[PDB]
Formats: C-alpha cells, structure tokens, sequence
C-alpha cells in the first residue's frame, strides 16, 4: 500500500481502447476519491481526471475514470499519439501515517511502428578488473520498442537481486530504446558459480545471456 | 496567468540543508491547501507533504518527517519547504501542487490539484571530481554472431557527468553505441560503450576507446583486443 499498484507499462495501437488498473485497499481507494494525471518527458505532471471520473477542461473526452471495490481504472477510447505518456493514480490514505499515495506509474505507448525485441550483449569482467579485486557484468540492452523492459539475473539459477543497477530506457536516435544493467559481484562469488545470466523480458518475450569464468 | 513557481534547487550534500520556495500568481492562495510532491529521475511520483490554508495543519511522508518541514507566507503568496537531514536518496525534482478543492472534506482528503509549478531540481550527493576507470571489454565467440563482433569499453566509478567515448579518434562511428550512464548506490556514475565490427577486422583492425573526462581533465585511451 505505500504505492498504489500499477501495471509499469501498456500500450496500444491508434484507434484502439485501453485501459490502465489502478490497485489498492480499503483505506485508500476504498473511502477516498481516485484522481489521475499525466505526464511527457521532462514535464510536470497534469490534472486528467479527479473525483474518480471529471475532466477539467483541456482534457480530451476520451479518458474516463472509475472505481470498483478497492481498484480504480483509466480508461482511454480511441488512442491519439499524443496519449504517449505516463500515468498515475493517486488517492488520500487514513491508515496510521495519513498521506497521498501514488501509483507507480504506467508508461502508455501508442504504437507507431513494429515491435522490436531487444539485442542483448552480456560481457564478464575483464582480467584487470578482476585484479583490482572487483568484479563487474555488463548487460547492455537495444533497440527494443516499445521502451520497457524488465531485467533479472542469476547465478547458476538462482535469482540474484544485491549488487545490481539498471539504468532507465532511453530513446536511441532511430526512436528505439537501450537500456543497461551491472551486475556488482566479488572476484571470489564471480569463480564460486559456474555461469552468471542476465535475461531480459520484453513484451512477454524473454532473451537471455549466459557468461561463465575463463 | 495561473502558476506556481520553484526556486531553490541545487547541488548540495548530505547533512545539509536546502530552502526551496514556490511563489504563487493568478489565484487565491491563501485559500488552498498546497502540497509537495517529488520524482526521481527516471522515477515515478512520491508525496512529500501538504499545509492547510492557514499553515495550522501539517502532513507528511513518513520518509522525511523529522527532516523536511513544510510552512507558508500567505502575504508572500509563497510556499516554503525547509529540507533539512538531507540524505543522498532526496535527490529528485521537487513540485508544488495546488490542492485540488478549496476547502476540506472527508471523503476526499487531500489531493494534489490542477496547478502544478514546473519544478526544481534538488542532487544531493557527497561525490567529487573523480575520473574514469577504464577496462576492456573483450571480443568473443560469444559476443560474436553472423560476422559481426561486439566489443567495447567499460567506464567505471567517474564523477560528476559527462564523459564522451570515441574509438579510433572518431574512425570508427558505424556501429558504436555508448549507453547512458547508471548512478550507482556509491555516487558515481558508469556507462559502456560498445561498438559491432566485422569479425573480419579482429585481426587487422586495432580498436581504442578514447574517453575523455573533462571536469577531472582526464583522458584515458585504451587498446580493447582478444582476450589471452
């Protein structure tokens, strides 16, 4: 409940409807008013929707809001390029620490060219690093549209959440995205496992790359 | 015109404090509540606090209670958020936000509103110049595939950005890609930049990254070849 729960992105085609859930509890969505805003890149965010399903004006008819239960949704009819953005619910919460809580956000892509899965390249640490007693992998992740990606490691097979830094997908110049990961290990956990793996989930679709000490 | 305006941000460290302010024009201040809300790069919106109209009630996100205080001047038409404690993770764009209705109610709380300022940045941090170390980042067999070989450089723990990466002194263009850097949990920053090539070359050609870090007046070319 610290954040309001949000899928982290969606997307659709020009013309299409979509939808975006917004998830929380009694003491949020539950007894108080959901509002939405929306926000492009490098911008403050703006008022799109308050008192669960009102426009101010200077929003397009085409989103509506609503609320059932514990969840509140935006919905969007007919998808305009200019819907591309982020958006977020927020709602007052009375629990024991009152305070406004945001979704996480869901970043929309209207599709407006064909899907593309990301390359990916795992590199292991070098000899010299590895000398400077630090062990660092490099999973570097691009052209994929539309921009989001999700990014898991392994040792061996186990999941491996501590030493690892994503960056956030950019745009590339040809309007794909690129993203990287680094995976911080000791030289000694870097020998103890017999391969590391970065796999890299897009649009449903896994890639992934395995390295193993030389 | 309608608007709130930030100032105040800037670089400072941890431990210290920063005063940002938020003038308002073109409607009735003293009549709303106001918030701050503040968004990491690349994040999602966080809360941070909300004063009634008349400064006599105060709420805050749990992360800075004890930290951060919100007041207000309503003959300034001016908010004011007091950061003290500063701790490197309120690094981030902070907003004001004008509540939405104005007057309080109890099925909707509080609320940012229609009238957001534009924002101003606060990074906080205890780094200091530093440059770049450099490793190689070798060509494989697996980093090999339909007669193309990637290899690249690895530009680690430098500070403050930017750095720049060419190769070969701007000879090879076609096929380099150097990424965004992350911020690590450390302060400092790393990128990659690598570059796809015929596997042809990887015998003939020499491949030199050219870093260049110019607020540590560093540079570091390195030689990236087949590993031994």
């Amino acid at each position: 409940q610290p954040v309001l729960t949000q899928p982290p992105s969606a997307s659709g085609s020009p013309g299409q409807r979509v939808t975006i859930s917004c998830s929380g509890s009694s003491s949020n969505i539950g007894s108080y008013t959901v509002n939405w805003y929306q926000q492009l890149p490098g911008t403050a965010p703006k008022l799109l929707i308050y008192s669960l399903n009102q426009r101010p004006s200077g929003v397009p008819d085409r989103f509506s809001g609503s609320k059932s239960g514990t969840s509140a949704s935006l919905a969007i009819s007919g998808l305009q390029s200019e819907d591309e953005a982020v958006y977020y619910c927020a709602a007052w919460d009375d629990s024991l620490s009152a305070h406004v809580v945001f979704g996480g956000g869901t970043k929309l892509t209207v599709l407006g060219q064909p899907k593309a899965a990301p390359s990916v390249t795992l590199f292991p640490p070098s000899s010299e690093e590895l000398q400077a007693n630090k062990a660092t992998l490099v999973c570097l992740i691009s052209d994929f549209y539309p921009g989001a990606v999700t990014v898991a490691w392994k040792a061996d097979s186990s999941p491996v959440k501590a030493g690892v830094e994503t960056t956030t997908p950019s745009k590339q110049s040809n309007n794909k995205y690129a993203a990287s990961s680094y995976l911080s290990l000791t030289p000694e956990q870097w020998k103890s496992h017999r391969s590391y793996s970065c796999q890299v989930t897009h649009e449903g679709s896994t890639v992934e790359k395995t390295v193993a000490p030389t | 015109q309608v608007q709130l305006v930030q100032s105040g941000g800037g670089v400072v460290q941890p431990r210290r404090s920063l005063r940002l302010s938020c003038a308002a024009s073109g409607f009735t201040f003293s009549s709303y509540a106001m918030h701050w809300v503040r968004q990491a790069p690349g994040k999602g919106l966080e809360w941070v606090a909300v004063i009634s109209y008349d400064g006599r009630n105060k709420y805050y996100a749990d992360s800075v209670k004890g930290r951060f205080t919100v007041s207000r001047d309503n003959s300034k038409n001016t908010l004011y958020l007091q950061m003290n404690s500063l701790r490197a993770e309120d690094t981030s764009v902070y907003y004001c936000a004008r509540e939405l209705l104005m007057d309080y109610y109890d099925h909707i709380g509080y609320s940012p509103g229609p009238t957001w300022g534009q924002g101003t940045l606060v990074t906080v941090s205890s780094a200091s110049t530093k440059g770049p170390s450099v490793f190689p980042l070798a060509p494989s067999s697996k980093s090999t595939s339909g007669g193309t070989a990637a290899l690249g450089c690895l530009v680690k723990d430098y500070f403050p950005e930017p750095v720049t990466v060419s190769w070969n002194s701007g000879a090879l263009t076609s096929g380099v890609h150097t990424f965004p850097a992350v911020l690590q949990s450390s302060g400092l920053y790393s990128l990659s930049s690598v570059v796809t090539v015929p596997s042809s070359s990887l015998g003939t050609q020499t491949y030199i990254c050219n870093v260049n870090h110019k607020p540590s007046n560093t540079k570091v070319d390195k030689r990236v070849e087949p590993k031994s």
